[PDB]
């Protein structure tokens, strides 16, 4: 540098020191001697360099750039990006992003599969897709500068956690995949600490924020990135907590006691009076106790109890060929359930079939209507037999959707996870057992 | 009023 | 159980108009057939299997139960209870020492005195 | 015309500063518990290193705090750019008051009305008021220099009981970058007496005023702070820059300098604190 | 070997469920069970914010950035 | 100041007090008592940990 500087001809040329310096990664010199108030620095004349600074993978250049006028939305253009995602992009990488897509496929993964393609044969969000791009290539301090300049700064730590751990499951090889587990944790923890804060210094806009959908990072919001990804440590924490009780409870004041809700609900005309003290005329009281998730569920609860203990009456003391009235009143009740199930199944179709539970309710209900339809035929004795079979089948199903519900509980849903969690080890036991 | 009271200042 | 137990007895059987008798029945039989006896143990080929498959179904979510609890008991035991012991032997101290020292058989003859 | 894209005005030089402030007063603004004014080059890129990043940051935060008018050019080019994004975050985040002053005439644009303004110079449209001073077009040399000294030596001038200052309101000016315009602006601030606090460790001249804090040493440290400066500057310039420094360093008791040691937290208010 | 499950907290992973368990019932509509047909006869028939939580970052990477500033080098370099 | 999560101000008034050691009892099981509600969530968290 000293040599060149003292050329006759560099001295007025600044672009050359300052390409030499990025070529060999002199940030103090570079910031003391060149980087002055002397010249002006338009973002044009810095462009070429920022570009190549971005290549050659030297961060605290772009820090520095980036803090003396450059304007980073600008220079992000398409042919840019395009010919950054087309050549500079490894093959290698390549290649496990195809492997992920086809053996690890999910709801994130396919969006910037088809982004990086998109870029790639041929936006709305350029700063997203750098951070993408240098997320994938497990670029850490290059990834933490871009994102300082991300607007969704807590939504795309929670995307790129969720797709570096996708990245990470793949097993070609073990040095880039534990490489992205780290770094995926390191956002992870970003996040977390950095919504943490958020929530701290103020409590309506972070939860305005956290339920913010936004426009198409990944197609969603903070919440279902965070359990998509199965981000237990960020979604139990205390401000999430209070934001899913305040849902719960609905207008419904927190702090009030349970056994006096419950009293309200069996004893309809003192909600008006006042015991309830909601959070926020007499009609606008009831309207928003009954349309409070917690009495919704109450009621349904009890609904559900009285359900069975009809089905059991009926199945075991009125299973006349003859039809009969309970019997009809547990036909209809079983239709409004159909009904549920099929509005289940309306919204989050695909995960619908997909959970195990809901299998099994839906298994349930077919079970029944097969069975009913045996009751039907009454000439054969064989079919009365089948159909009280199928009904003894249906009913045991339904008590285990009774237990699904008792999850709320704070008092007993763990030990249901428990009980959930040790039924596996159990069942490979009792198999050795069997076996010898 | 506000107009009024510019001019007048000035 | 007792949902397993209200169906073994509506396919084992039709219409029992006893409520007592019924009531009784469907309450206690599944625990017995579980583990204490086996009586009950309409094709004879097809009628055996369903109900081993009852009671294999019954034993391994006993056993299940059983084990969840004795690991869940772990967890409480853990937290230490000379603490709670020393919390409570302060109540259990006052509540003699704010009594008159008397023997108890003959505390009323003192309590004539305290009534004065 | 009402700038949008607050308020901005047209005021010629030849204006009562009495006017000024019962227009700013009467049905605009509130008394003020304290004001700051910020001096800077007419260089459209200044040096963005952390350590102006943050005093500026600190500066704002302590204005909001006590309520403080924010005096500086109102020019989209150079840190004061800066000093509205700030207000406008903070804003986002007791309102902020921040007024800029320029001439119409350097003005690239000028639209008569509510007009509105898009995007010769230019205007930041971060800060809430604007102030345009009428002395000529086109003219190059800073035609608002002469309203600005005299509004500022009108508040001071000003009594307000409820402050805790005794009797006057405080006046606080700031330097921060190198140029003809600072040596003048500060030299009459503290002809005026109101403190002056330069940063050290960082900008062209308010190094070398640190560094002073009778010709041969001044300019020795005038050389070695702007080469280029100096170099087209002609003799009699030279000369001027060196008469000017000397009589603001006659007056030494007043300015205050923030120290590069004292590098932590909680700095600014403390040598703001320490200069009034 | 139960007791090496048990080890594992399980409040964490309730919590983890209870946000479907609130979300199942939040995005029904509001009506008790046994009349939810009449309802369902029906259903057949930033900005600020966002510059807020840049806002939030900026105070929180000058929280992180501040533990390299506790070690004595700043001394150090004074001594110099 | 104990009412308002003032820690620097409750603690200078502290020794100044007679009943030290019971003023901070009362203190702590005050802010217990407090902290209980759920109106909000960060001065709960604020009086709970000055009650420890
Ligand atoms: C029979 C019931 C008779 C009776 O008096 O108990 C009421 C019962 C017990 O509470 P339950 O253990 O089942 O449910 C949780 C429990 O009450 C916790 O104590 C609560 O936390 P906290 O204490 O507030 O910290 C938590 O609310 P939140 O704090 O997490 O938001 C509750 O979700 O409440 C019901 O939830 C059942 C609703 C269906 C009614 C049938």
């Amino acid at each position: 540098y000293k040599a060149f500087s003292t050329n006759e001809q560099d001295k007025d040329n600044w672009n050359g020191q300052l390409k030499l310096l990025l070529e060999w990664n002199q940030l103090d010199l570079a910031s003391d001697e060149i980087f002055t108030n002397d010249r002006r620095w338009e973002s044009a004349d810095l462009q070429e360099v920022m570009f190549t600074a971005l290549i050659k993978d030297r961060p605290k250049f772009v820090r520095l750039f980036l803090e003396n006028g450059l304007n980073l939305q600008k220079f992000l253009t398409n042919e840019v990006l395009t010919e950054l995602f087309s050549t500079h992009f490894s093959t290698l990488v390549y290649r496990n992003l195809q492997i992920a897509k086809n053996s690890y496929n999910d709801a994130l993964l396919t969006f910037v599969w088809k982004l990086v393609a998109n870029f790639r044969r041929s936006t709305r969000h350029p700063l997203q897709a750098l951070f993408i791009w240098a997320i994938l290539q497990n670029k850490k301090e290059l990834s933490k500068v871009i994102w300082e300049q991300t607007k969704g700064c807590t939504l795309a730590a929670l995307g790129a956690s969720k797709l570096l751990k996708t990245l990470a499951k793949v097993k070609n090889d073990i040095n880039a995949a534990g490489e992205s587990e780290e770094l995926a944790n390191e956002y992870e923890t970003r996040a977390v600490e950095l919504f943490t804060e958020c929530y701290s210094n103020d409590e309506d806009l972070a939860e305005q924020l956290l339920v913010y959908s936004c426009e198409a990072w990944g197609g969603s919001n903070c919440l279902e990135l965070a359990v998509e990804a199965t981000d237990q440590h960020f979604i139990a924490q205390p401000g999430v907590q209070n934001f899913l009780s305040k849902q719960w409870y609905g207008e419904i004041s927190r702090d009030t006691k349970n056994w006096k809700i419950i009293l309200c609900l069996f004893i309809i005309p003192l909600v008006g009076c006042g015991l309830v003290s909601f959070r926020k005329k007499l009609l606008w009281y009831y309207v928003a106790f009954f349309t409070s998730p917690f009495v919704v569920f109450s009621w349904n609860v009890v609904f559900y109890i009285a359900f069975l203990l009809l089905f059991a009456y009926v199945l075991l003391m009125d299973f006349h060929s003859v039809p009969h009235t309970p019997e009809l009143i547990l036909y209809a009740l079983v239709f409004v359930l159909f009904c549920d199930e099929v509005r289940q199944w309306y919204m989050n179709g695909v995960n619908y079939f997909t959970d195990l539970w809901n299998v099994m309710d839906t298994l349930g209900l077919f079970y029944f209507i097969a069975g009913i339809v045996f009751r039907l035929h009454s000439s054969n004795k064989s079919s009365l037999y089948s159909g009280r079979v199928i009904f003894c089948l249906d009913y045991i199903i339904f008590t285990l959707r009774l237990i699904h519900i008792f999850t709320v509980s704070r008092n007993l849903g763990p030990k249901i996870i428990m009980l959930q969690r040790m039924l596996i080890d159990v069942f490979f036991f009792l198999f050795l057992f069997a076996v010898w | 009023d506000l107009v009024n009271f510019i001019q007048a200042n000035f | 159980m007792v949902a397993f137990g209200v169906a073994r007895q509506g396919i084992l059987r039709q219409n029992e108009q006893r409520w007592r008798w019924i009531f009784r029945s469907v309450i206690y039989e599944p625990y017995l057939a579980m583990f204490g006896q086996v009586p009950s143990d309409f094709p004879e080929w097809i009628t055996i299997p369903l109900v081993c498959i009852y009671m294999l179904s019954t034993n391994i979510l006993l056993v299940n139960l059983l084990v969840a609890m004795f690991g869940y008991t772990v967890g409480i035991v853990q937290e230490n209870n000379d603490q709670v012991w020393k919390f409570q032997r302060y109540f259990l101290v006052q509540e003699y020492c704010n009594r008159l020292n008397i023997p108890f058989p003959f505390v009323v003859f003192a309590y004539f005195y305290m009534v004065v | 015309g009402d700038i949008q894209f607050g308020k901005y005005l047209r005021l010629s030089c030849d204006t009562d500063s009495e006017t000024l402030y019962e227009l700013l007063t009467q049905h605009w603004h509130l008394k003020t518990p304290n004001l700051v004014i910020s001096v800077t080059g007419g260089a459209k890129n200044f040096a963005l290193k952390p350590r102006m990043r943050k005093i500026f940051s600190r500066l704002i935060y302590i204005a909001q705090s006590k309520g403080a008018w924010i005096l500086t050019g109102g020019t989209h080019y150079g840190l004061m750019k800066y000093i509205g994004e700030v207000v406008r975050d903070n804003t986002i985040s007791e309102n902020i008051v921040a007024i800029g002053i320029a001439a119409w005439g350097m003005v690239s644009n000028r639209d008569t009305l509510s007009a509105q303004y898009i995007m010769l110079y230019i205007l930041d449209n971060n800060h809430t008021h604007l102030l345009l001073v009428d002395n000529g077009c086109h003219g190059h040399p800073t035609v608002e220099a002469k309203l600005r000294n005299q509004l500022e030596k009108y508040i001071s001038e000003r009594t307000s009981q409820d402050s805790n200052y005794g009797g006057k309101i405080p006046i606080v000016c700031f330097a921060q970058g190198g140029g003809r315009e600072t040596l003048k602006a500060i030299n009459t601030s503290v002809k005026s007496k109101i403190p002056c606090v330069v940063v050290e460790g960082s900008g062209q001249i308010a190094d070398v005023i640190a560094s002073l804090v009778t010709s041969s040493m001044v300019k020795e440290k005038l050389v070695r702070f702007l080469p280029r400066t100096v170099s087209r500057l002609p003799e009699e310039e030279i000369e001027s820059w060196i008469k000017w420094l000397k009589e603001i360093l006659e007056s030494s008791h007043l300015l205050t300098v923030i120290k590069m040691e004292e590098a932590g937290d909680e700095i600014v208010s403390n040598a703001i604190s320490y200069a009034l | 070997y139960t007791v090496g499950i048990v080890q594992e907290n399980n409040d964490q992973v309730w919590k983890f469920q209870r946000y479907f368990l609130v979300q199942e019932y939040c995005n029904r509509l509001n009506i008790p069970f046994p009349f939810v047909v009449f309802a369902y006869f029906y259903m057949v028939v930033d900005n600020e914010t966002l510059a807020w939580e840049g806002v939030m970052k900026e105070n929180y990477l000058v929280k992180i950035n501040t533990k390299a500033n506790d070690n004595s080098e700043e001394m150090r370099h004074r001594f110099r």
